[PDB]
């Protein structure tokens, strides 16, 4: 019956770069159509929709086109900001009656633009209230992609961007740990493509 | 085509 | 607004469990959603004036109520473990075409054995007196680990306020033994700070994992502590080095 | 130039509703509520157009609540009782052993509550008849057309009898010739 | 059976001037048979036509995504179910039966299953119209969207002077004539 089908698998942009979401819609009715977005820890959010056949929707810079001649409705955006990693839908309801068809959401991920790259492998510790010893990849830039580790005693969590609003700071970092005695910071992302210049302190 | 229906709307209780 | 309790629930097989919904919007029409980790978003049921209107869900097995314009409840007889899903809850202004405004969602998990539940381990971990040397900043590390199901809510209290300024949470967990299909998860966090706030003695850092399990009218007949909803927290004060 | 109406209504204590569209004081369709189909006015109507009956009955459904609703603002004040104007014509001028039609015309009525039966010769007459459903008025009364298709002989005499509330005795209009 | 009957009515009206070009909507709810609220797409907003209808005026124009919802209505219920059926409702011409026969110091000509209603009848009286002792039936709607209507002559039917009824019809590019 009603069909939606919009682009697959997780997108992954960084700040600045022009975004399309590909939508593409199959129906018997006159529809209208609609975006929504998910961001994290929230539900569903009307982004705009489009009652009338060849018109134009916009907000907080997305836009799509109601294109009834090729049956698309694409989302796009000049400049993602970090600000709009979240899961946009593209959904679609006869006009007669509401039955919301939604395609399967695609996650948009935009990742910041670090100015001054700085990454190195720290160690830390605590009192000692576990027997563990985690490692810290930080301060690499957003090209930098963390693999998941291959021992099975060994966990590697993915890249995370936090941001010190103080002082306008965003870095990168990744944390690895644990409870081998062999186990050791230097060794800890060798499954990852790290810059060379990533700054091994000796501990 | 396919008509169209103005929907009831439910009263203030 | 859209209203939906309970924020999280696990419970058995063959339980029964019971979501309630409130719209404040003034709308006629409400809506029941299932979503599920692929981010596929399939309608069970919508309400009309406390009539039913569409049911597109398995026969038999769910039972929507609606005693008012603004509420809808959803009831499970059975759960079996494929109703595991995020419930979102959505209100329109009638039952023409329009606009959907969801809630929260409801976050529900269905095991078969429910002495799979682990409450987590919470561990801080103090910043490299490298990285403090090299940087000027410091960042603490918080482990959560051995937690099942993926029901945590992780937070920074620094000086006994909670803070959102330089953390990092993961947004999904990792398995610590991905083969496993009810493996226990663990979770990182970073906050991080400027080298002088860490080196005061006199400031205060927790890290607080917010569990959500059992309930105390749960049968627990295990030899661990029940592993009911609870908070677990690790803390580190400053070091001047 | 044109107007076209959704008219629906809901009676109590009957439980009984209608749906239907008028264009220029015609049906174009209803929704048969038993059956929970679309009814068009003339067949031909169903090929170039449709219509989703389900959406009919969730208006039904609304305005069912909310009579009780209004019956309660008006602290049960009743509908009072309008009679009917009945007038029995033919839709062409009568021939001698050539088809016909007979039409019962009910206009300026409320509640919409009505027994309409053909009378041959004072005999209930109940093969051929068709009937439309209650159409709305200007001034929110109701009418409905009854049709007895008929072949016209000097020896039959035909008769339309009407029973509503506003009356008493049923009204019966009369037609020979 | 003789207990009191409750009657609620709602009339969603659409009112078109020159097609599409000028469209009126109208949202009504009634009580029995008064109004008491009431959409006009050109006021804007839900209005009590009585108290009875003040808790759904000041409720229904306070739900977020109703004036909006009402105040498209024109473009999108009005105009659009006239684009629906406008090919067998605005477009419907049926062109008329046209019956001359006496009833005889009366001469009558019967026009039958004619749409639309809008219709001009005239009698001639041999080369010029008779305008006067002319009685029309008027319109009469016979339900199964036909129309038909009786104009009758008081005339002195005299031989040798041809008697001419003359219809004029959306559905006909000239005149209908019949003689007697
Ligand atoms: C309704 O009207 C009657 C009088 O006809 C009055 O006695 C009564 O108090 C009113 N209210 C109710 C709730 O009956
Ligand atoms: C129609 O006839 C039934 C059968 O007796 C009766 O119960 C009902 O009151 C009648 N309705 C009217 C309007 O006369
Ligand atoms: C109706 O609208 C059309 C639109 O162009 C116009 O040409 C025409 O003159 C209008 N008719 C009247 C009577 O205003």
């Amino acid at each position: 019956g009603d069909s939606v089908t919009q682009t697959e698998g997780p997108v992954t942009l960084s700040e600045g770069t022009s975004l399309t979401v590909n939508c593409s819609y199959e129906t018997k009715q006159y529809p209208t159509l609609f975006w929504y977005v998910q961001y994290p820890g929230e539900g569903p959010q009307l982004l705009f929709k489009v009652p009338k056949a060849n018109e134009k929707g916009s907000n907080r810079g997305f836009e799509a086109t109601y294109n009834k001649e090729a049956t698309s409705f694409h989302l796009q955006k000049a400049s993602v900001q970090e600000s709009d990693s979240a899961v946009y839908y593209c959904a679609l309801s006869p006009s007669n009656t509401n039955k919301v068809v939604f395609g399967t959401g695609t996650r948009l991920q935009v990742l910041p633009n670090i100015q001054n790259p700085d990454p190195a492998v720290y160690q830390l510790r605590d009192s000692k209230s576990s027997d563990k010893s985690v490692c810290l990849f930080t301060d690499f830039d957003s090209q930098t992609n963390v693999s998941q580790s291959k021992d099975s005693d060994v966990y590697i969590t993915d890249k995370c961007v936090l941001d010190m609003r103080s002082m306008d700071f965003k870095s990168n970092s990744a944390v690895a740990w644990s409870n081998k005695s062999d186990f050791a910071c230097a060794n800890a992302f060798n499954n990852s493509i790290i810059p060379e210049d990533t700054f091994f302190p000796s501990p | 085509g396919g008509y169209r229906a103005r929907p009831a709307k439910a009263a203030a209780t | 607004a859209v209203f939906q309790t309970p924020n999280y629930h696990v419970t058995q097989v063959g339980n029964e469990v019971s979501f309630n919904c409130k719209q404040t919007l003034g709308h006629d029409t409400m809506y029941w959603y299932k979503q599920d980790s692929k981010k596929l978003l399939k309608i069970m049921f919508s309400y009309n004036n406390k009539q039913l209107i569409v049911n597109e869900t398995v026969p038999r097995r769910f039972s929507p109520q609606s005693s008012d314009k603004a509420h809808l409840n959803l009831r499970i007889k059975s759960v079996e473990p494929e109703d595991s899903a995020v419930y979102l809850c959505a209100s329109s202004l009638d039952w023409g075409v329009n606009t959907l405004y969801f809630g929260a969602g409801t976050r529900l998990s269905v095991l078969e054995d429910l002495n799979k539940v682990f409450p987590p381990e919470v561990a801080v971990f103090e910043p490299s007196e490298a990285e403090i040397s090299h940087t000027q900043k410091a960042t603490l590390v918080c482990l959560a680990t051995g937690f099942f199901p993926d029901h945590v809510e992780l937070s920074w209290w620094v000086n006994g306020k909670e803070v959102h300024s330089g953390v990092c949470t993961d947004p999904q967990p990792l398995k610590e033994q991905p083969a496993l299909n009810d493996s226990r998860y663990a979770l990182s966090s970073r906050l991080r700070v400027s080298a002088t706030f860490w080196q005061n003695p006199r400031n205060h850092f927790r890290c607080q994992v917010q569990f959500y399990g059992l309930s105390e009218n749960d049968e627990w007949t295990q030899d661990r502590a029940k592993p009911v909803t609870q908070i677990v927290s690790a803390e580190a004060w400053g070091r001047a080095d | 130039e044109h107007v076209i109406i959704q008219a629906e209504f809901y009676l109590n204590p009957d439980q009984s509703g209608e749906f239907m569209f008028d264009f220029d004081g015609d049906e174009i369709f209803h929704v048969d509520m038993a059956k929970k189909e679309t009814v068009w006015r003339l067949e031909e109507f169903g090929r170039f157009a449709s219509f989703e009956a389900q959406g009919a009955l969730a208006n039904i459904a609304v305005d069912k609540a909310n009579l009780e609703i209004m019956t309660k603002r008006s602290n049960y004040t009743p509908i009072t009782n309008v009679p009917p104007e009945v007038t029995v014509l033919t839709n062409s001028p009568v021939e001698l052993r050539e088809p016909n039609v007979l039409i019962c015309f009910i206009d300026k009525f409320t509640p919409p509550v009505v027994n309409v039966t053909w009378l041959r010769n004072g005999k209930p007459v109940t093969t051929g008849v068709s009937e439309t459903v209650f159409l709305p008025r200007e001034d929110h009364l109701f009418r409905k057309f009854h049709y007895l298709p008929f072949l016209p002989s000097t020896e039959d005499v035909y008769d339309c009898r009407v029973e509503h509330w506003g009356l008493d005795e049923p009204l019966l209009k009369h037609w020979e010739f | 059976d003789t207990r009191p009957r409750f009657l609620e009515q709602v009339k969603h009206e659409c009112h078109f001037f020159n097609g599409t070009e000028r469209v009126r909507f109208l949202d009504r709810y009634f009580y029995h048979q008064e109004e008491y609220v009431r959409f006009d797409s050109d006021v804007g907003e839900y209005r009590a036509v009585t108290e009875l209808g003040r808790p759904d005026a000041e409720y229904w124009n306070s739900q977020k995504d109703l004036l909006e919802q009402k105040r498209a209505a024109v473009d999108t219920y009005c105009r659009h179910n006239y684009g629906v059926g406008e090919s067998f409702t605005v477009q419907r011409r049926v062109y008329p039966e046209v019956t001359v026969y006496p009833a005889h110091n009366l001469l009558v000509c019967s026009v039958n299953g004619f749409y639309p209603g809008s219709i001009e009848v005239r009698w001639f009286r041999n080369g010029q119209e008779e305008k006067t002792g002319v009685v029309s039936t008027g319109l009469i709607q016979n339900g199964d969207w036909t129309f038909q209507t009786l104009v009758m002559l008081e005339t002195v039917p005299r031989s040798g002077e041809v008697y001419t009824c003359q219809v004029e019809h959306p559905s006909l590019t000239s005149p209908l004539t019949v003689e007697w």
